[PDB]
RNA sequence: CUGGGGGGAGUAUGGUCGCAAGGCUGAAACUUAAAGGAA
């Protein structure tokens, strides 16, 4: 049907010296008109995943794990916190 | 007197200073600003504080050795 | 062990955000590398 | 209550009341030139008058008469004064694009707030005596933190000239009425515009907030005086 | 096995001298009779900094937190970073690293991240202009405290890159049998996230106190603009007095807070400096600890340094008692042979120190 | 019986104009015919 | 009115000493006026 550009101009005419309304409206139209960072399946009788966010948390997790192992790698001491 | 007071280690350090007349805090103890203002309105108290190679190395080490003896 | 080539980059939200604000800088300064009609 | 202090365009100050007739006393030669702004202290016994003869003066109430005792001459035409609501600061707005914050107890010259870029109208000090507003003919009001004199916002309102700006009693919300027939309600935390009130027709010269409760009156150039309450 | 200390006084000096000497210590009764007894977070993070700097040192905090066991190890250095807490600035953690700094395998390149200044601690300008020259003439030659950004309290957000890169064997033996003639008096007035006129007000106050002495006064001025300013408003002033024929220096600093007049702070730091000049002789009252620490870990010779009467205090002699408690050495205070003043000359025979971590 | 005090409030834009620009920026890290 | 390095034409530079870039100004602690610039 109608274009994403036409619907985007309609969404901007919809949303229209306050700041937080513009922060909210801009974040809303960005996460609405960005469809390639969700994943949609087809209901055989729909947003089923958030690929980029899942990827960035899965790689930041192992990034801090890798830096922790690189910090541990040639240590021999350690504080023993019994508190 | 003062060295025997310092290394006599059954008396408190303020007692050493008292019978002669804490390091987490880095900057030392100063007076009140008003006492220091009336003390240092004058300035004249401190106006006089204001205003061959092988044989050379051997001379430096023998200079240190004679300093060692004359301070022993 | 040593490995031959760098793996294919995973496209996360940080790299899409960096790429989008690159595009926004170019597109509000009209820094467009188009073909020019002779 | 039942007693009015006032200063006039020429070098005169005047005192009136509510029960009796007009003049308790006038003070001819209260200032050499045009008075511009006065302020009581929160107990009321001591008031401050700043005038276009490049001087401010202090006056006490002796018994119901005015006692001039001290006078601070500046280099420039002072055109607004204010004290803190807890007798603490004296903020005075000069014609030379700046304000100065003094200590009342020392005339100490605490701070100089600078960078407004036109001569600067009404000040206000908050109830906690921590946050000041600064209005001017630059079409913007600046929020300043009074502890170090550091600016917080420089929000652009009011496309002609902000004549007056006043806090609420107990909050950090404030009002500003301007020379383009509009009063505006702001908050001092998110610095949004809470409301854009649009009832006047011409230049809104003054506004005054209630001491408690917080209903605000505004009075303008179209000879109108109007009340604003809560919903 | 363990040399035992009591109380949470001189905590950083105890852990530092235990790392230098290689002796296992216990510190017992860390504020045990208190409502929240035990170690505090800033000294726990100092222990974490010690574990970062050394290698093979085992620190063993108890259940109650009121006693710590430090069995030291080899100083190895390396590049690191330290996110020190808001309870203490970066000076509280870079001051005890200047002792351990030239005696490691790999050179110190650490950047501390936190609040820059405090009333009761060392600043960036304090560490640099006061405490680096005494190391610079005790034997190190390449040491630098860089500010990448600085953060005034309470939110801070300033980073400080301590880099020492002369790994000496031992500090040289000091011989300062004179009072150094003060050639100039300079300083630095800094301000972050406030107006640039406060710096000139501070400078004018300090120099109107300083104007009656017949030397030369020069105070440099830096306002910090941008992301380099940090997360909070702040301003402060640090003066040094500079003996240029030998390199000695005597400093005094402070910072302003909420409600402080900059001319007041400038004249206060100026008068505090002149009192440090009065109560000083060849060191400062705060440069004196690491001066006599480097004299006691010098060679196995006699090193002598002049001090005056008023520099002796409970802090100075509790320092001397801790030095003798760890590695069994005494200072010998001999008086000078001229009597217009009361100055001792402290002679310390240094222990036979070398750094054995640097690879040959 | 008037108590006449004075005031002086010089502004310091030159203190930002003489910040670490070149010199302090470099120093604050240590025939024809 | 005595004092002198070493040819001519060039080339390169991970060395040392300098000088130099950014990026609309106002305008930063302030996303801030007027005015100007550019297109």
């Amino acid at each position: 049907a109608g274009s994403q550009l036409k619907n985007l101009k309609a969404a901007l005419k919809a949303r229209g010296y306050d700041r937080e309304e513009k922060k909210k409206a801009i974040a809303e139209i960005r996460e609405e008109f960005n469809p390639f960072e969700i994943k949609a399946a087809r209901n055989k009788r729909i947003a089923v995943g958030k690929p980029g966010i899942s990827k960035q948390i899965g790689e930041e997790q192992r990034k801090r794990a890798f830096e922790a192992r690189k910090m541990m790698k040639n240590k021999r001491g350690g504080v023993i916190d019994k508190r | 007197n003062i060295g025997k007071l310092i290394y006599m280690d059954n008396i408190s350090p303020e007692e050493c200073i008292r019978r002669w007349r804490d390091l987490e805090k880095f900057v030392p103890y100063f007076d009140t600003f008003e006492k220091l203002a009336k003390k240092w309105k004058s300035v004249d108290a401190i106006k006089e504080r204001f205003l061959t190679w092988y044989e050379l190395q051997k001379a430096k080490i023998s200079k240190q050795l004679e300093i060692n003896n004359i301070e022993y | 062990f040593d490995r031959t080539a760098k793996p294919v980059p995973v496209i996360t939200s940080e790299v899409t955000e960096s790429l989008e604000d690159m595009i926004r800088r170019r597109i509000q300064d009209s820094n467009f590398d188009d073909l020019q009609r002779r | 209550g039942l007693l009015v202090i006032l200063g006039t365009r020429n070098g005169e100050l005047q005192l009136f009341d509510l029960a009796s007739s007009s003049l308790l006393d006038t003070i001819e030669d209260a200032h050499d030139a045009a008075i511009w702004s006065l302020d009581l202290t929160s107990d009321g016994k001591r008031l401050v008058t700043g005038s276009a003869d490049k001087t401010v003066k202090f006056w006490d109430f002796k018994v119901l008469k005015l006692h001039h005792d001290t006078t601070l001459e500046l280099t420039d035409d002072i055109l607004c004064v204010r004290v803190s609501p807890d007798d603490r600061y004296l903020a005075i707005s000069l014609l030379d694009n700046t304000v100065k914050v003094f200590f009342l107890d020392s005339m100490k010259f605490y701070l100089s707030l600078y960078g407004h870029k036109l001569p600067v109208l009404s000040i206000d000090i908050s109830f906690d005596s921590k946050m000041i507003i600064t209005s001017s003919a630059d079409k913007n009001i600046k929020i300043w933190g009074l502890d170090f004199g550091d600016c917080h916002k420089s929000l652009f309102a009011h496309q002609d000239s902000i004549m007056n700006v006043k806090f609420l009693p107990q909050s950090h919300n404030f009002f500003s009425c301007s020379k383009d027939a509009v009063v505006k309600y702001w908050d001092g935390e998110k610095f949004e515009c809470i409301q854009k009130l649009y009832a006047h027709q011409s230049e809104v010269w003054a506004l005054a907030v209630a001491t408690d409760g917080g209903f605000v009156v505004s009075s303008s150039h179209d000879h109108s005086i109007r009340i604003w309450e809560e919903t | 096995k363990y040399t035992t200390f009591q109380g949470s006084q001189n905590f950083r000096l105890r852990i530092v001298l235990a790392t230098l000497s290689g002796k296992p210590i216990k510190i017992e009764k860390i504020r045990s009779g208190d409502l929240n007894p035990g170690l505090k977070d800033y000294e726990v993070s100092f222990l974490r900094l010690i574990e970062s700097v050394t290698n093979g040192s085992v620190i063993e905090i108890s259940y109650t937190g009121t006693t710590v066991i430090y069995r030291p190890g080899i100083i190895v250095g390396g590049a690191s970073t330290h996110i020190c807490p808001s309870s203490k600035p970066v000076g509280y953690f870079v001051e005890p690293m200047l002792y351990l700094a030239p005696f490691s395998k790999k050179k110190f390149s650490i950047l501390f991240k936190g609040i820059t200044a405090s009333h009761n601690d060392a600043g960036i300008e304090a560490i640099k202009w006061g405490l680096m020259p005494v190391m610079e003439k005790f034997g190190v030659r390449e040491c630098a405290l860089h500010t990448l950004k600085r953060g005034s309290p309470p939110l801070g957000g300033g980073e400080v890159h301590l880099v020492v890169d002369s790994l000496i064997a031992q500090p040289i033996t000091m011989h300062e049998i004179d009072r150094p003639i003060i050639s100039s008096i300079t300083g630095v007035a800094y301000s972050t996230r406030v107006s640039p006129s406060l710096v000139n007000r501070m400078i004018d106050g300090a120099k109107k106190v300083l104007k009656n002495l017949q030397c030369e006064v020069n105070i440099t001025a830096d306002v910090w603009r941008g992301e380099n300013s940090g997360k909070s408003p702040g301003w402060g002033i640090t003066l040094v007095a500079q003996s240029k024929q030998k390199g000695w220096s005597y400093f005094a600093e402070d910072i302003g807070d909420a409600g402080s007049i900059p001319e007041e702070l400038g004249e206060k730091v100026a008068c505090q400096l002149l009192e440090e000049i009065s109560k000083s002789a060849a060191v400062g009252r705060n440069q004196l600890p690491l001066a006599i620490v480097y004299m006691v870990i010098g060679k196995e010779d006699i090193g002598r340094l002049r001090i005056n009467k008023e520099q002796i205090d409970e802090r100075f002699i509790i320092l001397l008692r801790d030095i003798k408690k760890i590695f069994n050495t005494e200072v010998f205070l001999k008086p000078v042979d001229e009597a217009d003043n009361e100055d001792m000359i402290a002679t310390i025979k240094g222990i036979g120190f070398t750094n054995t971590s640097k690879k040959i | 019986p008037k108590t006449q005090p004075k005031v002086i409030r010089f502004n310091g834009p030159s203190d930002v104009y003489v910040p670490p620009s070149k010199k302090t920026q470099k120093l604050l890290r240590s025939e024809n015919l």
